[PDB]
């Protein structure tokens, strides 16, 4: 379920609209994403985050 | 210039004695001039 | 065949002690607060942070 | 309860700690806090909504909600819309003092 960010979107805001809660849902997104943490926290205009299923 | 803009021109007098501060403020007489006489001593980040 | 795991430890990042990390943060803090630093600003709750 | 002041870092407990928490809540939006998307208020989303009698039922709710959630040491008295000047809506918020 890969989604594309915008240039000011942030990680905990995005996966709260997708999942509905943030307990164990942000660091699992950083886990199943290669090089996402290396990228700066204010995301670039066209990075791809693949949100995993069953948080 | 303060009448052309309807502004309040905030002046500052010299850092000399109060005899020189009153004798400088006796030249102006206009309602759009605000004079703050003693100079502020402020900490600098360049000269430390 | 010589074991390399019996040597002194290599440091990939430098390992500074607690005091020179603290004053390195304070210097950056003063630059950020330049023009706004006061003796009252360096209060006890702020320092313990 | 003893907290620190927002500016100047001073430890104040009763008067300004109750004020720096309420006056922050009315202008902090939802999702601005990190890992806390439910802190804040919908008052930043009430901008440019039409000023109706159902709109005041929402603002008097969202004042009672967003302060009722995260500020239990404040008893809200009245949120009365007292003036509509130039689109600006004057809402009077008189709060009680505790502690």
């Amino acid at each position: 379920t890969t989604c594309r960010t915008a240039d000011g979107d942030m990680l905990d805001s995005l996966c709260y609209h997708v999942y509905g809660h943030l307990l164990g849902c942000v660091e699992a997104t950083l886990d199943a994403n290669p090089g996402l943490a290396d990228e700066q926290q204010p995301f670039r205009a066209g990075l791809l985050i693949s949100f995993p299923d069953m948080p | 210039l303060a009448e052309k803009l309807r502004a309040i021109a905030i002046l500052d007098g010299p850092n000399s004695t109060d005899e020189a501060a009153v004798a400088y403020a006796k030249n102006f007489g206009s309602k759009r001039l605000f004079m703050v006489d003693p100079g502020v001593q402020v900490w600098d980040s360049a000269t430390n | 065949i010589i074991d390399l795991s019996q040597l002194p430890e290599p440091e990939v990042i430098e390992n500074l002690d607690f005091e020179t990390i603290y004053q390195e943060l304070l210097g950056d803090f003063r630059e950020a607060m330049a023009g706004e630093w006061t003796a009252e600003v360096e209060s006890d709750p702020v320092l313990k942070l | 309860m003893i907290g620190m002041d927002r500016r100047s870092g001073l430890p104040l407990s009763g008067l300004a700690h109750l004020k720096q928490s309420v006056e922050d809540i009315l202008t902090t939006p939802l999702g601005s806090r990190r890992m806390r998307p439910e802190y804040g208020s919908k008052l930043r989303r009430m901008v440019d909504m039409p000023v109706s009698e159902g709109w005041k039922s929402a603002v008097q709710a969202e004042v009672a909600r967003s302060l009722g959630r995260w500020e239990p040491r404040i008893g809200l008295s009245a949120v009365r819309v007292v003036a509509v000047v130039d689109g600006r809506v004057d809402l009077l918020l008189s709060g009680v003092f505790e502690g």
